[PDB]
């Protein structure tokens, strides 16, 4: 409602950073080579980034808009838009702390 | 308004105005086997020798229709700024002029022949280095145009 | 018709074959039909001698191709012929001697005309220029003192070498990027003070630099050593070895290679014999002495340019592929490297050896993906011809854009007769793409070389030598066009040139002559008339627009030719000729079979509506009939674009050079819409559509006659099999090809079930995929081309079930919008057709075909247009053309007597049928002699006939029928039609497919790809002051979602377009940020961070 | 091209202020369905179909031709905007 | 895989995924033709008796997003199998008299 | 090739 | 070219901080320079002795309180290091980071001057009294 | 554009820039004293 | 740098 | 993560980075658990470093990392920003725009100076959302689907459309624009007239402003859609508006070729 009259950049601190993600990528798995679908815990899971389809969960529970926000107790997927999947964040945890190159070189 | 070859109309000075030129070549011509000159010399006193002639030529076309044939097309179109620059006219009518060496030396000879006369092969030749270098450099121009415009954008757009 | 040919320049030698360029170049370098025993070392040759031994190398032979060459731009497949190798395995201390003969896999081969067919497509392999191997002098352009010396050898074969002196004295040496002093290497080749004294002291003060105490001193094998801690860090000397990496950098022969020309440049240039193609000793001694001696200003000794020709040599289509051949051979043999120790060493054939993949996916990539190898100009005849005769700077191994800068671009005074100074394209490819001069030839050492008439005192010869650009630099040469008496010189001052100079000369200083102007131009350029009287500028355009004229249907030769226009026909081979005399048995359509003299019966079959590259289509028209006495060199059929084997590409037509109304303003031109009655300007254009039918996870596409939702009109001019029927007229939108796949993994929306149920079960697993006709285009369907998997012969990429094509064809009259030229270099587009009542016309009542805007000339003086208007109007009334040469041309005087000539049945049957001159002609001659272009008190008679020396006429307008006052010319102007055509060049957008990253409008098969909004479009709109236009240009317009729905919506409704939600160019940054662990935040007035993602985004 | 253009320009302060006064009321006569123009119906703009004189469908010909007549008030902060809409909205549903 | 960002043409200026089109999303048309599909849907689904409507919904999948067996929509409503099966039936014929009549969905196809 | 369109 | 020259002048070189933030020899804009010192001289606080500078367009731009519009010109990692670890706010002074965002640009019919105002017809003119 | 004082929201550093740029165009590239383009990008 | 042959010297310490 | 024709799938080169990344990370955390020496873990912690180096930013530290088969250096977070074509310089090349069209151009002389020839094919799809509408409002058709499968194919054209389509176009004007945009004249706003033809008739007066000629210059077309869009190019764009040189002064509409000739 209110326009934007200003744009800032500031650092992100891992409690910023985490803010931010709908959940950790676990996995270096893109998607399954038979069934074409994201993998659990993996860079397109659907359970952290959203739906793949709109308004409908992973598993096929909730294929209606009159569930939105409602997220699915068997594939624990939000029914949403798909369009989220372009804008939700997603992040991982890092055993060792690592410094951000472009502060160091 | 049309244009046929006549329309492009060789004023008579010109025979004489060449005609003065190259005995006055043969002087400077002499005075460098006499050693009075040096290479140098004698190539910019010929040099200044067509350019001179050239102008003077130039002045005789326009002054020919001018008295003669004021409504001649190419006179008009170019007066009325129609079309056409004085230059132009010149290379139609009058001589060609000095063409320029690949090196971006002046050639010592110029092309003594209007385009109405027709080139020789030779003075075509010579006249297709300063062309290429006309048509890079044009070339060159139309390539990055905007660059400017894009350095002044950056500091001036707010 | 009679042609009257001008000219008093007599031609002594005829033009070269004109392809000789691309087919002698692939003829030495595969040496097909030369016996495998015979064969000399060179290409293939070269590259098998060179490889082997690794297993050792005898013979060679190219089998026949596996098919034709229509078969295979039909199928797909390139035309090549299989490379069988035989070689033998040589077993050390085994005793064993075998033999095998290896397929290495396929070469392509070229076809007569010197193109090839790559997977279906015809492809030209350009010429590449670059500079020749051997020995040079920069100088240093640091230091302006002295010069730098250059050893140069093969592109992929030994190192650059480098020799400057620093102000330490010592003389340097350059390998990669470390210098030492060449003095170490001097006592390796055998060197001592002693000879270094003499020969090399002579020079003054020029000695000593290259003495040094610690190191001249030492043994050769000390110094040797020495050199390998130069050489390389950390690797022990192992003097044995030492011997291997010396001979390798230097005196190896198989990994140093120095050009066979660059011998020749080493061995013209610094006096020498060498012994072979390697450095070593040999080249070194008189480098370093010739180094010295231009350092010391002695007599003989110059500073080589690099841009001079005799130092730029010319790498044609063998000299590439042999290039390669040796790379993939070089890759063979280093996959028998590992292959030959792995597994059994005792036995193994040479077949186990050899795997080929290397060699096919060299060569395979070479004519595939090489910037030399492009798709093959097929417009019409002469832009085939010019595409092999063209000379690019550029590709693999030469310059590139900011790597060129005006000095390679000019044109070298040794261009002359060598390389074209006229033609060349117009943008930042400008002297780096060129054409070969007509009467040019090329060498084995790749020099371009030029023909010159032999003069002995004051008599010329008719011996002509062909000298290269060094050689050419030696002597006085006249030129072409001096008065000649018979064999001898008839003028005191003869015109010359000396080291491309204009030196005026008398005859007995004369040494060679010109033999024609011809030699000093290209092709395209030569067919250019009067081109003597066009500024090169516009010269350069002409040349460029012919290999852009399209076959008309009428296409006529020009009224006005050079001369060249029956030769470019033959060369290019589009057309039939007589291979014997005899007489011809059979006429039709689609063949032409004749007996000669040997009782020989040949039946040669005529391609006919053929698709090009570019679309045109290429025609065979045969011009002989049954019972004809042919004799050898007589045509039997014409090619695209040629009227009676002389080169068509336009039309001829009556222009009156006027402004009309404003509708030639700005180069704009006025045609009259009789040319499009008798079908002027009507061009036959094939477009090739083609839809693929693959296997999805979802289903099989099936391409069927079927297609749901469909009624019985749309589907009226399919097959049982669904595509069209040859024949039909298709317009945008009707089917060519139906085609159904499975919709979104067999579910429908279940608002979409229900009112399928309403109708009675519409529902369906497949939905409508079939291939359409493009908006603006259609035609006539012409052929198709089914091919399936399962099938005979018929195999495609993988997942394809099948393909169909379908080509149509339209036959384009001229229209408003398309582009027509002159070869003199006035182009323009139609604006403009008008009802022939409106057009200009003479008092006999004929209306002129094009109205042409005088303005167009002054500024770009090209006289040549007049000209071939003023003689073509003579042409025009005495029913006949002309040759005139270039430069050599028709004079004003013989001009105006040809008009006068045709005044006679222009103005004379006037008087003979019962007419006078009219009052309106009258009153023109008044204001004509008012403006002084007729002599007053002559008669009208008379009058008109001076106005018409001057090849101006009395014109009508059209629509007044009042005279126009003043004079006007017109006559016959050969003008082309452009393949530039209006029809394919519009587009136009609402709405479309979006890119699925960017989401920014992207190109559909049936929609457009919208135009893109540069920043200086934005600039433009900034200054405007206009933010809502420039807003819309950002969001709605582009990549934003919401708005661009929300927007088209609203129109629909009827209601006003919405404000913008957020762009994706946008988000898509924040979120690349936010990847990148900076919190971008956008902030309110007040800093309160604000939403630009519309939720979605936050989490709970 | 279009008539009292440079009137137009003579009514403000800044060529940009008459482009938003004129887009505005634009907005307006389209919202409302041009019953709130101030235009008489001998003035209203026509437009020429094949039946006859039609009512001119462009809303940007309609606010300038109204803002020629200086019938309409523009200025910064006349009103506020939510009550603006509502009297709108009760004057012409 | 095949990379995107992969170089198209002989030069830089283009990325291979630059070409890609997107199928997931709506086009302007699409949505647009969609919602006033389902407006026109419901308007004349809900200008009839709201029973014969449900089922309609229930057994179509309208609502749920899953097609309801006719035990399911009985068991809702509480009538017979077959009873909602013929309510299903009359109203879907009533639908197609209004079909006839005002021939307003007959372009969604 | 670029320029005015020669090529 | 009076403008553009001026926008060469834009910047300026600090000798003495005086009483704010600033240190010695950082560039900044005259402009917020003088922002500064009108504020601290409304407090009678020393001011900040600053000396004219020239650079050329190139520099003149590379170097600005915007860090969207820098961003795009050069070296843009750099840029965005320096933003970052300063935090700074940019408000969108300029064209270029309103092009950036998708925002009207702050000119024409975008600027704040003749953005807001309002059109009324004479009937509501007398509704304004009913409604008040 | 029009004769009299500049609107008030006028885009006027672009068209600053646009004026200069425009012809610079026409300003020759090949030449003591840098002359044409080369002269305008040293000044 | 060369990552490779700080951990292959780090081995070869061992 | 997209599949191609055929069975193979174009995806980005940064979910490589990432997934080497938490290759990396996950047998980290396993190392740290089995309690590996020292020796392991720091090169793994190494290993880790530069993987996050690589996806940040590729290439600036030590060697690029490329994927096998290919040479090519896999773009990171960094050269996608900025530098590689990126996203700064993507928005200097110009994003496609929805309403936009282009054609040859034609010399104009029965235009006046705030009219364009426009070809109706042309413009039938650059207004069509609008001229749908407009044969709703009109008896052409019952509602929008219908009307936008009548104008789907050339030969279902009613001549009663192209009327309606000059009611759309009635008092609207679109841009026109050739490139170089050298100046702002470079864009200007016409009036469109709709015309039989394929090509853009431009008026002869603005070809000075363009830089246009006939030789063959091809010109886009741009439609304004907001009702403010349109007040801003009929007002500031419009072509017989600026008739006089923003640069100079002095007049940049002006007599010029033939009709100075005449004059
Ligand atoms: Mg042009
Ligand atoms: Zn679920």
């Amino acid at each position: 409602k209110k326009e934007v009259r200003k744009v800032r950049i500031a650092l992100a601190s891992p409690e910023k950073i985490r803010s931010w993600s709908y959940g950790e990528v676990e996995k270096p798995e893109t998607i399954n080579y038979r069934t074409l679908k994201p993998e659990r815990d993996g860079l397109f899971d659907e359970r952290i980034f959203g739906p793949i389809k709109d308004y409908e969960c992973a598993c096929g529970k909730y294929k209606r808009q009159r569930f939105e926000g409602k997220v699915c107790e068997r594939c624990g997927v939000e029914v949403t838009k798909s369009i989220v999947r372009r804008y939700r964040m997603g992040h991982i945890e890092l055993a060792t702390p690592a410094a951000h190159i472009w502060f160091v070189k | 308004i049309t244009i046929g070859i006549d329309d492009a109309v060789i004023p008579e000075e010109k025979k004489q105005y060449l005609e003065e030129a190259d005995r006055k070549l043969l002087q400077i011509e002499q005075a460098y086997e006499m050693g009075f000159l040096t290479d140098r010399e004698r190539y910019d006193q010929i040099l200044q020798l067509w350019t001179e002639t050239t102008e003077k030529v130039t002045q005789a076309v326009f002054k020919n229709f001018e008295e003669n044939y004021p409504f001649n097309p190419l006179y008009v179109m170019a007066q009325s700024g129609a079309r056409g620059n004085p230059q132009q006219i010149r290379q139609l009518c009058g001589l060609r002029g000095l063409m320029q060496k690949p090196s971006g030396e002046t050639f010592e000879v110029p092309v003594r022949s209007s385009f109405r006369e027709g080139l020789t092969v030779l003075e075509y030749f010579i006249s297709s280095h300063g062309a290429r270098k006309g048509g890079a450099d044009t070339a060159l121009r139309t390539a990055d145009s905007g660059y400017l415009t894009r350095k002044l954008v950056d500091v001036t757009h707010e | 018709m009679e042609i009257k040919r001008f000219g008093r320049i007599r031609e002594v030698i005829p033009l070269p074959p004109l392809t000789e360029i691309q087919v002698e170049s692939y003829r030495r370098a595969l040496q097909a039909d030369v016996p495998p025993e015979k064969r000399e070392n060179v290409g293939i040759q070269a590259a098998f001698r060179e490889t082997f031994p690794i297993l050792d190398f005898l013979e060679y032979r190219l089998g026949e191709p596996p098919f034709p060459q229509d078969e295979c731009r039909e199928k797909d497949l390139t035309y090549q012929a299989p490379l069988y190798a035989r070689l033998q395995l040589i077993h050390k201390d085994t005793g064993l001697i075998k033999e095998d003969e290896v397929f290495l896999g396929h070469i392509p081969l070229m076809t007569e005309d010197g193109s090839f067919i790559i997977n279906g497509a015809d492809r030209v392999i350009v010429s590449q220029i670059h500079r020749s191997p051997g020995v040079y002098f920069t100088p240093d352009p640091a230091r302006p003192g002295r010069y730098i010396a250059s050893i140069i050898p093969l592109p992929k074969r030994g190192p650059w070498i480098d020799l400057e002196v620093e102000p330490n004295g010592v003389v340097s040496m350059k390998v990669n990027k470390r210098k030492f002093p060449l003095v170490l290497l001097l006592r390796v080749l055998g060197y001592d003070q002693e000879t270094l004294a003499r020969e090399l002291g002579a020079y003054g003060e020029l000695v000593q630099g290259l003495m040094d105490e610690s190191v001249f001193a030492m043994r050769p094998e000390e110094a040797l050593i020495r050199l390998f801690t130069l050489l390389r860090p950390g690797d022990p000397p192992k003097r044995d070895k030492a011997v291997a990496y010396v001979y390798g950098l230097i005196a190896d022969p198989r990994r140093y290679d120095l050009g066979e020309a660059g011998r020749y440049k080493a061995e013209e240039k610094l006096g020498i014999r060498l012994s072979g193609r390697t450095l070593a000793d040999e080249v070194f001694l008189p480098t370093l002495r010739y180094l010295f001696a231009l350092t010391a200003g002695v007599p003989g000794h110059e500073v080589d340019d690099i841009d001079h020709l005799g130092n730029r040599r010319i790498r044609t289509v063998g000299e590439l592929m042999t290039d390669q051949f040796r790379v993939g051979l070089a890759r063979l043999a280093r996959g028998v490297r590992e292959r030959m120790l792995m597994g059994s060493e005792d036995s193994l054939t040479p077949a186990k050896l050899v795997n080929s993949r290397p060699l096919e996916a060299a060569i395979r990539e070479f004519f595939s993906r090489s910037q030399l190898s492009q798709f093959k100009d097929e417009t019409n005849p002469l832009s085939s011809l010019r595409h092999k005769r063209r000379i690019s700077a550029l590709g693999p191994g030469g310059l590139t854009r900011e790597r060129a800068g005006f000095d390679v671009r000019d044109v070298h005074r040794t261009h002359y007769g060598r390389i074209c100074p006229v033609e060349t394209p117009e943008g930042a490819n400008i002297g780096l793409i060129t054409s070969l001069a007509a009467y040019a030839r090329v060498d084995e050492l790749g020099f371009i070389r030029t023909p010159y008439r032999r003069v002995v005192g004051g008599v010329v010869t008719d011996e002509v030598v062909y000298m290269t650009a060094t050689e050419e630099d030696r002597y006085t040469i006249a030129q072409a066009n001096t008065p000649l008496e018979g064999n001898r010189i008839a003028a005191e001052r003869v015109v010359a040139r000396r080291k491309g100079e204009p030196v005026i000369v008398s005859p007995e200083e004369v040494e060679f002559m010109d033999v024609s102007p011809k030699q000093v131009f290209s092709v395209n350029t030569n067919l250019i008339p009067f081109l003597e009287h066009d500024d090169a500028n516009r010269a350069l355009m002409g040349s460029n627009m012919q290999t852009q004229a399209v076959p008309l249907i009428r296409a006529q030769a020009p009224v006005v030719m050079t001369g060249l226009e029956e030769r470019v026909v033959r060369d290019s081979l589009a057309a039939l000729y007589a291979e014997e005399d005899g007489e011809v048995a059979k006429v039709d359509g689609n063949r032409i079979v004749v007996r000669y003299e040997d009782g020989r019966l040949v039946e040669y079959p005529l391609r006919r509506f053929y698709r090009s590259n570019q679309g045109t289509a290429l025609d065979q028209r045969p011009r002989v009939v049954v019972g004809q006495r042919v004799r050898k060199g007589d045509l039997l059929a014409d090619g695209p674009a040629s009227e009676n084997g002389f080169l068509a590409l336009g039309q001829n037509v009556l222009v009156a050079i006027m402004p009309f109304d404003g509708y030639n303003f700005e180069d704009a031109i006025v045609i009259s819409e009789e040319l499009l009655k008798r079908d002027f300007y009507t061009s036959i254009h094939i477009e090739r559509y083609e839809i693929e039918a693959r296997d999805t996870k979802l289903g099989p596409e099936r391409i069927t006659r079927d297609i749901p939702h469909l009624s019985e009109a749309a589907l009226r001019d399919l097959d049982e099999e669904g595509v069209v029927r040859i024949g039909a007229e298709v317009k945008p939108g009707d089917i060519l090809v139906g085609r159904t796949s499975f919709k979104g993994e067999s579910e429908p929306t279940p608002e979409e079930r229900l009112l399928r149920s309403i109708f009675g079960e519409k529902a369906r697993d497949v939905k409508d995929t079939s291939l359409r006709v493009p908006p603006g285009e259609g035609g006539i369907v012409v052929r198709t081309v089914r091919l399936r998997r399962g099938d005979p012969g018929v195999e495609l990429k993988p997942g394809v079930r099948e393909v169909v094509r379908v080509y149509v064809a339209q036959k384009r009259k001229l229209q408003v919008g398309d582009k027509l030229a002159n070869r003199h270099g006035n182009k323009g587009v139609v604006a403009k057709i008008l009802p022939v009542e409106d057009m200009p016309h003479l008092p006999d009542g004929t209306p002129v075909d094009v109205i042409l805007n005088p303005l167009g000339v002054p500024s770009r003086m090209n006289l040549g247009q007049i000209l071939e208007t003023h003689l073509g109007l003579a042409g025009y009334f005495l029913g006949q053309r002309y040759i005139s040469p270039i430069f050599d041309g028709a004079k004003e005087p013989e001009i105006k007597e040809l008009l006068a000539q045709a005044f006679e049945v222009y103005f004379g049957k006037r008087k003979g049928e019962g007419f006078g001159v009219d009052k309106r002609e009258v009153e023109v001659l008044r204001r004509a002699e008012k403006l002084g272009l007729v002599t007053p008190g002559k008669t009208p008679e008379e009058q008109l006939k001076e106005l018409f020396l001057q090849g101006k006429v009395v014109l009508y307008d059209g629509r007044t029928g009042e005279p126009i006052e003043g004079p006007i010319v017109v006559g016959q102007m050969f003008i082309m039609k452009l393949y530039h055509m209006v029809e394919d060049k519009m587009h136009a957008r609402s709405t479309g497919p979006y890119s699925l990253i960017t989401q920014q409008p992207l190109g559909g098969k049936a929609q457009f790809g919208g135009q893109r909004f540069g920043e200086m479009e934005v600039w433009a709109l900034e200054a405007y002051g206009a933010a809502h236009t420039l807003q819309e240009m950002l969001t709605l317009k582009s990549d934003d979602i919401e708005g661009r729905n929300a927007a088209y919506e609203a129109i629909i409704k009827g209601e006003d377009v919405p404000e913008p939600s957020v762009p994706e160019s946008f988000r898509v940054l924040v979120k690349e940020l936010q990847a990148l662990a900076l919190d971008v935040q956008t902030l309110d007035e007040k800093d309160n961070p604000v939403d630009i993602f519309e939720g979605l985004a936050s989490k709970r | 091209a279009e008539p009292g253009i440079d009137k137009l320009f003579g009514m403000v302060d800044s060529k940009y202020r008459l482009t938003v006064v004129v887009a505005k009321r634009a907005q307006q006569l389209l919202r409302h369905g041009f019953k709130n123009t101030v235009l008489e119906p001998e003035e209203r703009p026509k437009m020429q179909t094949l039946e006859g004189l039609f009512d001119d469908p462009n809303a940007v010909t309609w606010a300038m031709k109204e803002l020629l007549t200086g019938r309409l008030v523009f200025g910064e902060n006349l009103v506020p905007e939510d009550r603006l809409q509502k009297e709108m909205e009760r004057l012409y549903p | 895989p095949v990379s995107l960002e992969t170089p198209i043409g002989d030069e830089k200026d283009s990325f291979y995924g630059d070409f890609i089109p997107d199928e997931h999303l709506p086009s302007p048309v699409d949505a647009a033709t969609q919602s006033l599909l389902s407006e026109e849907l419901e308007k004349a689904l809900s200008k009839l008796s709201e029973r014969e409507a449900m089922v309609l919904k229930l057994r179509k999948g309208l609502i749920d997003g899953r097609e309801h067996t006719l035990e399911e929509v009985g068991a809702f409503f509480g009538v017979t199998r077959e009873r909602i099966r013929q309510i299903e039936n009359k109203a879907l014929r009533k639908l197609k008299y209004h079909e006839s009549r005002t021939r307003k969905l007959r372009d969604f196809l | 090739a670029x320029x005015x369109x020669x090529g | 070219i009076e403008i553009v020259v001026r926008q060469m002048m834009k910047y300026v070189e600090v000798t003495d901080p005086g009483d704010s933030r600033l240190l010695e020899g950082q560039v900044l804009e005259k402009w917020d320079v003088e922002a500064l010192n009108e504020r601290l001289i409304a407090e009678g606080k020393t001011p900040v002795a600053w000396k004219p500078l020239l650079m050329g367009v190139t520099k003149s731009a590379l170097s600005t309180k915007s860090w969207l519009s820098a961003a795009s010109f050069q070296n843009t990692t750099h840029v965005l290091t320096e933003a970052a670890i300063a935090g700074k706010k940019d408000e969108l002074i300029g064209l270029k980071e309103n092009v950036i965002l998708g925002r009207l640009i702050p000119a024409g019919t975008g600027s704040d001057f003749v953005r807001f105002t309002q059109v009324v017809d004479q009937k509501t003119l007398k509704a304004i009294e009913e409604a008040r | 554009s029009m004769a009299r004082p500049v609107s008030i929201g006028e885009a006027v550093g672009i068209v600053a820039a646009q004026s200069i740029g425009e012809p610079g165009t026409q300003l020759t590239m090949r030449t003591d004293i840098t002359q044409g383009l080369p002269r305008v990008i040293e000044l | 740098s060369d990552p490779v042959r700080q951990y292959l010297h780090e081995i070869g310490q061992v | 993560m997209v599949q191609v024709d055929g069975g193979r799938f174009a995806t980005s080169d940064l979910n490589d980075l990432y997934r080497r990344l938490i290759n990396r990370n996950n047998r980290l955390k396993k190392l740290l658990a089995q309690g590996a020496p020292e020796i392991i873990i720091r090169n793994e912690k190494r290993m880790l470093q530069e993987a996050v180096d690589a996806l940040l930013d590729n290439g600036r530290r030590g060697a690029p990392v490329t994927n096998p088969g290919s040479d090519r250096p896999l773009r990171s977070l960094t050269d996608i920003l900025s530098g590689k074509q990126g996203r700064f310089r993507q928005n200097l090349l110009g994003k496609r725009v929805d309403y936009s069209g282009r054609s040859v151009i034609v010399v104009g002389p029965q235009l006046k100076l705030h009219q364009c020839g426009l070809p109706k094919r042309m413009a039938l799809e650059l207004f069509k959302p609008f001229l749908l509408k407009k044969m709703e409002e009109k008896g052409i058709a019952p509602n929008v689907k219908a009307a936008r499968r009548m104008l789907e194919r050339q030969r279902d054209i009613k001549d009663e459309v192209w009327d309606a389509l000059e009611e759309v176009i009635h008092g609207k004007v679109v841009l026109l624009n050739r490139a170089p945009t050298l100046h702002r004249l470079g864009i200007q706003a016409f009036q469109p007239v709709l015309v039989e033809g394929q090509s853009i008739q431009l008026h002869p007066l603005v070809c000075e402003a363009f830089n246009a000629d006939f030789d063959g210059d091809q010109m886009a077309v741009h439609v304004p859609l907001s009702s403010f869009a349109q007040a801003e190019a009929r007002i500031q764009m419009l072509s017989a508006h600026n008739l006089l040189s923003p640069a100079s002064g002095e007049p940049l509409a002006k007599p010029s070729r033939d009709i100075i000739l005449g004059l």
